[PDB]
């Protein structure tokens, strides 16, 4: 009974979904399937294609009759076709599938454009598993897609598209008639669809893509959901259509992106900024026109957003924004962080703590930014360059706090070529290095900052009266440091007497001295360090220490000479 | 892929589902009743606002935000006049192609229904299902024109009909 | 940083377990409410109180948890009075009254000077009845209290409590005379020793574990006391408990020092007599110097103790013993014997690291301060498997130390068999380098089979960057020994360099220090080498080039000396020679020009400075 | 002050963490990847959360928990060790090792906070591990080294607090180290050399671990050890491809006095190391035994003979057989380079040393036989590391 062959159906289909009997639901499905009623048919189909799996008079009954279905026109013919062909499609035997090309065929001569229509989708699903059916079929599609209505347009125009993906020789050869098609379209949707398959279609075959293109923008300039806003972005984006030609195109879609963009909703922006970056890194143009959308991005709290924003303001700059910037970031990274780093508040107005946000690794890009923006060109105009010095050992700080080392490298390095350059603020600098060394929390991570610090102290320490007390730091903090900076501390301090011994004139004053004498008695520490390269390398310096007191005592101005008269010697005596 | 389509009325009543892929079988019906209930706290602008949900959101308050994402599962949802419309798509077919195949399908909906009811989509659970599948097809969403899809749903009806005890 | 440690932890420290202490009210056990009185007040009441009642047994309960505010650091608390109450308590002739009351004590102490001084007075007047038991235990906080007014005090007591025959007191009243000794020492040194002494003579580990953390202390100020009392601690470890044993140590290591028989008349006399051993002078007899903690049964039963602790199987009093093993000795107390067969014994059965090291190390400093005993061990030492990097590395030191020169060839053939063939890590490779660097500073004769190897090693291995920075610094020391087979070990690695323009940033400096360094010896020779790195300098790296600065210096150096007047040059009254007119600056010269010109190429300024210097010493004369 | 003691094991894994209220979160650290260095650490930050690691774990553990201020680092290895007595006996002292830690990680830290307070029959069950060194060379097996580890412990059944007296013997290897638990006491005088003195805990009490290097003892006492100490394994090569033939005999011959190995566990590593363990397949054939057991791990290219406490006195469970090196694949070569067999052998009421206990009794101006008895079934026991035989 045609009643009891639907009814069936729904029921048998959820048995067949079980991995059951399917002999008992078969025979039902099949002479279901054979029943002209179309919509047993259409059912039947979706049954089968679940079940036919393994019994043969099963599958075998189910094409045999799905053609004599297909086979006469049909007329209502539409759903018979149109769902006899998605159902086909489920199944997959070679001897059906054989048939049901042959089918799909002729359902493409109805007319009716929603036989037109299924016939072209299942065209797809059957293509997908075997090609000889495709090869009979072809031509017929061709012949459809000259239809005139819009929605069959669509169709042969999606299913092309897969069977590009698996086929696309043969789609080639149709593409031209997609796009006649695509040109008759006044519906939003079909101009979206029409546009993906073209962009996969392009990756196969720019000659299509250029046809095509012009004809998405005209629709998209026809639409308004905004959906195509997005859609065709992400095609021109993709099929990397874009390549210029299609900038026309891509405006269209970025202008679209950019009034979406200007919503505070991570759901729009996000893709928005994504395809922003993208196109940009594709079209400056459209960048100069993002950089307002940019700068908002800035204080945007998703984390795709940030981090794709920080990498467009890195391209993008003003000083005077530059050094705005830079405060600004300091404070939002101590507020900004947190949130999905672990919990999870609910995001309203009403937290009014509120949820709070970045992940876990933007803390370091957020300094080694800040070193950026000092030295990109020459913030020759942090025009203070105080400030600069300050955040610097700001940011130093609160790195302690995650270390990454590398945050605590690179902002040392540049503390150097800002002290070097900038007389004025040394003593800043100085006085804070000497506290920061002396404070502990430099020494924690940070054997870099100390590196750096003590080659700048031992350029200025001319600026320090007690050029003494501050030997005397760096003599007492060598014997807490790591390797590396043991090396250094050992390097620069030598580096440094050389300078004072070049200004000591206030009298050489006999002071200086001593203080040879005291970083003698320290290298002498390090020449305790367990490798052997290190040790050696230590203890070459101090010795050439204990020369320089020689030599301030036979003069003032003749000292730097001098030193490297001994400091030689000793450093061969060792080595040799 | 779009492993599931989800149905339901502007009252939270489910009604038809498509799982293109292996997923709970029994569970997805009772799955499908609890991201009814989040479709009802959100707004009617925020219409559907797709869900998505760790999973242990399903009733779930340890997030505050609560939502369903029916584990890892997308659900994208969307308002149409009266009817609501849930896609669990996976997470590697494209959003875009899933909101469009979603917004379009309720477009034909309507059109494919003049007066839909709860109850007209229930029965034609098969029909509402080929439209879904059609606009799919080869990746294919191949009419996407609302005016067709119209016709196309009204084919399937045909054709359903002329085959009915295996369908109805 | 910090974060992500914590949290580890805090995240399971939260419901770690069942909320703590509200689910330890809610669910205690029997007992399982006291959790929230006492911990939501036992009070002071519930001391005070039972402190005021002139009953020892009362005071004992409220002793007891008078303990715990005191410790609260509830400083609103007169912890004057518990204190004094538990002063005057201590009095009382019951043994756990005055057990808990010595709890409080060093509580406030730790604390608060004052009253650290009222709580010595108590322990003053008990301390002078005549009950052992209690004489002790109060002799006992009197110690546990840091501080120096407590001298005056603590003494007239340890006085009477060492006049006492029993073990218990014996053992406290060490506790005191010390933590109290530290600060008093013009009213009280008469008698803190006539006591201290009698006393040691006990037991009881609670009562030497006592009088150690003590005689650690009095001492440090009037140690001849401390020694005749020193002695038994030593010989009480080897009887006790491994706690009793590690406090031995930190003492051992304190005490003799701050004696040192600080040289008054120091009797020389005493045993085979290097410092002089006291024996106290008011104790009897044959004086017994000061110098006696070098001197004197006490500072080296020190060393015995230590070894039985090794012994004993806990390690971390293997450790602290190694570690004051080495740390006093006069070597002489390193030729036990004893520290090698147990060390090497204990070495493969710790499994605990602190050990390993100190017992591989032992194996060395051993050897070296005493080869003879580990001839046994040799092919004992042939590495373990399980052992770690410095392991292994403490294995060539070994090997190093055997060695005879008869015996040496036995021996080579082990080394470069390891490294070659072990499977040696890196590190070990790098010590294997500081070790034959000593080996052959032995031997003549074998020497080049030594450095040889080393080079071997290096010439050819591009080897890693730690590594060659080790070779190198070790090179330079063998170099300093050999100089015959020296020159080779130059010429050789100036070859290496010449070669590779692209070598290592870190290898070039070794290798161009060592040349700096062997110049002394022949310096008439480096000259090629600088040669050669100058033509290629100026393609390498910065520290590179400032070791390479330095390094052309001091070759020139040593020589200036002897080239300048040498250099006061191609004046050619140098090529004319004394000694070391080492054809001299034009060879030199011709070299350090190169250098410093390249040097000047790199980025660091002391490379840079030194390299500028160099020449224009170099240069003047 | 906030004070925290986190057990950490061998490679630095923290296991317990325990914290004291209110609201809490490199030399020798680089090497702990190594058993037992951790002590002094600084974690260091500017707050005065100074923690000294002063670094023991004893029993697989690592105990290093840092204090919230002053201290001072020795001063807190000592409270560091005492918190780890007291969790093995609150477990019941038998094991804390990591996996016992992390269930009892609650009473661990519950103790710390009760310790940082803290202000009739007997036997004397000897248990000893022993761990010998052994070297093949020239047919027999020569004891290169080893270490026998003796804990005796006792286990009573009193009712008050009565003293024991422990005779032990030399079985003439100069015994020479005994050492003694702390609820034992070994006066030099009164309890002569080869006697101490037990003084009752309830708790079960190891009540002198010894320690006793066989080579020298071994030599000393001339003694190949035929009874034990020496298992003499003969593995002949004249092999072929798959087999060979080894004979390893266990007499009780000098074990007869013993009682039995409360489970000798035999480990034979056949170096699967180097050869991967498909070529080793090897098989053990012949494994001659009266009252254990002999399975073999040999996918995992392991020897475990497992013999049961049951063999009583004398009698030899005869320990030899064949192992036969079957190949899965061709790809053996017919090499195994053959490693390092360690015996750990447990002997239950033997002395590690030879502190053999002839009888043990109470002790108090008593008499034998004034009222008390002797009990069976102390039981102590014995670890070290453990021997090895080298061929």
């Amino acid at each position: 009974d045609l009643n009891s062959k639907t009814n069936a159906v729904l029921k048998l289909t959820y048995l067949e979904m079980y991995g059951f009997d399917m002999a008992w639901c078969n025979f039902h499905i099949l002479e279901v399937m054979s029943s002209n009623k179309l919509q047993q048919k259409r059912v039947g189909y979706l049954a089968a294609s679940q079940s036919f799996y393994k019994d043969s008079d099963i599958l075998m009954l189910a094409t045999n009759l799905l053609k004599k279905d297909l086979k006469y026109d049909g007329n209502n013919d539409v759903v018979k076709v149109g769902i006899a062909l998605s159902g086909l499609s489920t199944i997959i035997t070679p001897s059906l599938a054989r048939d049901i090309a042959d089918d799909l065929f002729t359902m493409l001569n109805s007319t009716r454009p929603y036989i037109r229509k299924k016939a072209i989708t299942a065209l797809f699903k059957v293509f997908l598993q075997y090609p000889e059916a495709l090869r009979d079929n072809f031509d017929k599609f061709v012949s459809k897609l000259d239809d005139d209505d819009i929605s069959v347009v669509s169709a042969a125009v999606s299913v092309i598209c897969e069977l590009s993906k698996k086929n696309p020789q043969p789609f080639i050869q149709l593409s031209p008639l997609l796009y006649e098609i695509l040109v008759t379209i006044d519906n939003n949707w079909i101009i979206i669809r029409l546009l993906k398959l073209f962009t996969n279609l392009s990756q196969v075959e720019p000659k299509l893509r250029a046809k095509l293109l012009p004809k998405i923008l005209e629709l998209m300039e026809s639409t308004v959901a905004t959906s195509v806003i997005y859609e065709s972005v992400n095609c021109i984006v993709k099929g990397n259509m874009l390549e210029e030609d299609d900038f026309e195109t891509a405006m269209a879609c970025l202008e679209r992106l950019h009034t979406f963009c200007d919503s505070q909703d991570p759901n729009l922006r996000y893709i928005s900024c994504i395809l922003f970056y993208k196109i940009g890194k594709i079209n400056t143009d459209f960048i100069s026109r993002f950089d307002q959308l940019i700068i908002r991005l800035l204080s945007d709290v998703d984390v795709s957003i940030r981090s794709k924003a920080i990498e467009l303001v890195e391209g993008i700059v003003d000083e005077d924004n530059l050094k705005a910037i830079v405060q600004t970031l300091m404070k939002q990274f101590v507020d900004e962080d947190v949130v999905i780093l672990q919990t999870g508040s609910i995001v309203y107005e009403k937290s009014k703590r509120i949820p709070i946000i970045i992940p876990e690794n933007y803390k370091i890009k957020m300094v080694n930014v800040i070193i950026s923006i000092c030295s990109a060109d020459n913030y020759s105009s942090v025009n203070d360059f105080e400030w600069y010095n300050a955040v610097i050992m700001d940011l130093a700080m609160l790195c302690q706090d995650i270390s990454d080392k590398s945050l605590g490298s690179k902002i040392g390095e540049q503390f150097r070529n800002l002290m070097i350059k900038v007389p004025s603020m040394r003593e800043v600098t100085i006085a804070n290095i000497i506290k920061l060394i002396s404070n502990d929390n430099i020494n924690k991570q940070l054997p870099t900052v100390l590196r750096e610090c003590i080659w700048c102290l031992g350029e200025f320490s001319t600026l320090v009266e007690n050029g003494n007390d501050l030997i005397k730091i760096m003599t007492e903090n060598i014997s807490y440091y790591s390797h590396s900076v043991q090396e250094v501390l050992i390097l620069a301090l030598v580096k440094v007497f050389s300078n004072w011994c070049n200004n000591f004139q206030e009298d050489k004053r006999f002071e200086i001295k001593m203080v040879l004498k005291e970083l003698i008695e320290f290298f002498e520490n390090l020449s305790y360090s367990s490798t052997f390269e290190v040790q050696e390398r230590s203890v070459e310096v101090l010795e050439f220490l204990r020369l320089s007191l020689e030599a301030l005592e036979e003069d003032t101005e003749g000292l730097p000479m001098l030193l490297s008269e001994v400091l030689p010697s000793f450093f061969n005596a060792y080595e040799l | 892929m779009i492993h599931a389509v989800l149905i339901f009325n502007k009252k939270c009543q489910p009604r038809l589902v498509k799982f293109y892929t292996p997923v709970d079988l029994p569970k997805q019906k009772l799955l499908l009743e609890q991201v009814y209930e989040l479709i009802s706290q959100r707004n009617s602008d925020f219409q559907s606002s797709f869900l998505v949900t760790p999973p242990s959101l399903l009733l779930s308050n340890e997030n505050n935000n609560d939502e369903v994402n029916n584990e890892d599962i997308q659900i994208i949802y969307k308002n149409y006049a009266t009817l609501y419309f849930t896609f669990i798509v996976d997470d590697q077919e494209s959003e875009l192609a899933i909101l469009d195949l979603i917004q379009t399908f309720v477009e034909s909906l309507d059109r494919c229904f003049t007066e839909v009811n709860e109850l007209d989509l229930i029965f034609n659970w098969q029909t509402l299902e080929s439209v879904l599948e059609e606009i799919v097809q080869g990746g294919m969403v191949i009419e996407t024109n609302v005016n067709r899809i119209v016709a196309s749903v009204d084919e399937l009806n045909k054709a359903a009909e002329s085959t009915d005890s295996k369908i109805g | 940083m910090v974060d992500s440690i914590h949290r580890i932890a805090s995240a399971l420290d939260t419901a770690k377990v069942i909320t703590r202490e509200a689910a330890a009210v809610a669910t205690s056990k029997l007992g399982e409410s006291s959790y929230t009185y006492y911990s939501q007040n036992i009070n002071p009441q519930q001391l005070v109180t039972l402190l005021n009642s002139r009953n020892s047994r009362e005071v004992r309960d409220a002793m007891k948890r008078i303990i715990s505010i005191m410790a609260s650091d509830d400083d609103s608390i007169d912890v004057q009075l518990y204190f004094a109450d538990v002063v005057k308590n201590i009095t009382t002739n019951d043994t756990k009254v005055k057990r808990l009351i010595h709890l409080y004590l060093l509580r406030f102490a730790e604390n608060d000077p004052n009253l650290t001084l009222l709580s010595i007075n108590s322990l003053q007047k008990s301390l002078s009845d005549s009950n052992s038991e209690l004489r002790c235990f109060a002799l006992s906080a009197l110690s546990d209290m840091k501080m120096s007014s407590l001298a005056p005090i603590i003494l007239h007591t340890v006085k009477k409590l060492v006049t006492d025959p029993s073990a218990m007191v014996r053992g406290e009243v060490a506790l005191a005379i010390i933590k109290l000794y530290r600060a008093g020492k013009n009213d009280y040194h008469e008698e803190l020793l006539d006591i201290l002494k009698e006393l040691m003579a006990d037991t009881d580990p609670k009562v030497i574990s006592c009088a150690v953390l003590a005689y650690k202390e009095c001492y440090a100020d009037h140690l001849e006391l401390l020694h005749g009392h020193f002695r038994r601690y030593c010989r009480i470890i080897k009887q006790l408990d491994s706690w009793s044993q590690s406090y031995l140590i930190e003492l051992l290591i304190k005490y003799c020092k701050q004696y040192l028989p600080k040289p008054t008349v120091v009797d020389k006399s005493s045993e085979g007599s290097p410092r002089s051993c006291p024996l106290p002078d008011k104790y009897n007899e044959i004086e017994y110097p000061s110098y006696e903690v070098v001197n004197d049964p006490d500072l080296d039963l020190f060393l015995q103790s230590l070894n039985c602790l090794i012994y004993s199987s806990n390690p971390t009093v293997i450790l602290s013993c190694c570690n004051a093993l080495y740390q006093l000795a006069s070597p002489l107390q390193m030729k036990n014997t004893k520290f090698i067969e147990a060390l090497v014994r204990t070495v493969t059965m710790t499994e605990n690291q602190g050990n390993k090291e100190m017992l591989l190390q032992a194996i060395h400093f051993l050897s070296i301060l005493d080869q003879t005993l580990f001839l046994p061990y040799t092919k004992k030492f042939y590495v373990f498997p399980k052992d770690p990097i410095v392991a292994s590395i403490w294995k060539i030191q070994i090997l190093s130390t055997l060695i005879n020169e008869s015996n040496v060839k036995e021996i080579f053939k082990e080394l470069k068999y390891y490294v070659a063939s072990a499977h040696f890590p890196e590190n070990v490779v790098i010590m294997a380098v500081k070790s034959l660097s000593r080996c052959g500073q032995l031997s003549t004769s074998w020497e080049s089979h030594v450095m040889k190897w080393l080079i071997d090693h290096m010439e050819s291995h591009n080897l890693s960057a730690s590594v060659l920075d080790a070779y190198v610094n070790v090179i330079r020391m063998l170099v300093q020994k050999n100089p015959t087979k020296h020159l080779r070990i130059i010429f050789k690695l100036a070859d290496l360099l010449t070669v590779q323009t692209s070598l290592a940033d870190n290898a070039r400096a070794g290798i161009v220090w060592l040349f700096g360094e062997i110049a002394s010896i022949e310096f008439k020779i480096c000259p090629d080498v600088l040669r050669r790195l100058i033509q290629n300098f100026s393609n390498e790296g910065p520290e590179t080039r400032c070791q390479i600065l330095v390094l052309s210096a001091k070759l020139l150096s040593y020589d200036i000396d002897n080239f300048k007047q040498a250099q006061v040059t191609g004046s050619e009254e140098n090529n004319q020679n004394p000694p070391y007119y080492d054809f001299s600056g034009s060879r030199i010269s011709q070299m350090y020009n190169a250098v410093l010109y390249l040097a000047k190429y790199d980025d660091e300024f002391d490379i840079r400075d030194r390299a500028r210097m160099i020449s224009s010493l170099f240069d003047s004369g | 002050m906030y004070l925290s003691f986190y057990i950490t094991d061998t490679k630095n894994k923290l296991i317990f963490q325990y914290l004291l209220g209110a609201t809490a979160p490199p030399q020798l650290l680089e090497d702990s990847s190594s058993d037992d260095y951790l002590d002094h650490s600084m974690v260091g930050r500017d707050l005065e959360v100074y923690k000294y690691f002063s670094v023991i774990n004893k029993l697989n553990y690592w105990c290093l928990a840092s204090t919230s201020k002053s201290k001072g680092p020795l001063d807190c290895f000592t409270f560091l060790e005492t918190i780890d007595r007291i969790l093995l006996e609150y477990f019941d002292k038998d094991k804390l090792s990591i996996k016992k830690i992390v269930n009892n990680y609650d009473r661990i830290s519950l103790i710390f906070n009760c310790c940082v307070e803290a202000g009739n029959e007997l036997y004397v069950d000897l248990l000893e591990t022993f761990h010998v060194v052994f070297e093949k060379k020239k047919s027999h097996l020569r004891l290169l080294t080893g270490s026998i580890h003796g804990i005796v412990d006792v286990r009573s059944y009193l009712n008050d607090n009565p003293l024991v007296a422990v005779k032990l013997n030399t079985m003439g290897n100069d015994i020479g180290i005994p050492s003694l638990h702390d609820c034992v006491e070994i006066n030099d005088g009164v309890f002569s050399p080869s006697n101490i003195t037990f003084i009752p805990p309830d708790g079960k009490f190891r009540l002198l671990e010894y320690s006793v290097d066989l080579s020298s003892q071994v030599k000393q006492s001339g003694v190949r050890m035929n009874s034990i100490g020496l298992m003499s394994l003969h593995f002949q090569n004249g092999l072929g491809k798959d087999s060979d033939e080894f004979e390893l005999s266990l007499n009780i011959e000098n074990f007869k006095k013993v009682s039995q190995v409360d489970d000798l566990k035999i480990d034979l590593q056949f170096n699967v190391e180097n050869a991967d363990p498909n070529e080793i397949a090897y098989k053990i054939k012949i494994l001659r035994n009266t009252h254990g057991r002999f399975e073999n791990s040999i996918i995992m290219g392991q020897g475990q003979w497992i013999f049961d406490k049951s063999t009583a006195t004398g009698t030899v469970p005869v320990l030899r057989g064949c192992i036969e090196y079957e190949n899965t694949g061709p790809n053996f070569t017919k090499k195994v380079d053959l490693q390092t067999v360690s015996l750990e052998y447990s002997y239950i009421g033997q002395s590690a040393s030879g502190i053999y206990v002839e009888a043990i009794d109470i002790v108090s101006g008593l008499t034998i036989g004034k009222n008390t008895k002797l009990y069976k079934g102390a039981k102590y026991k014995t670890q070290t590391g453990n021997f090895q035989v080298r061929l």
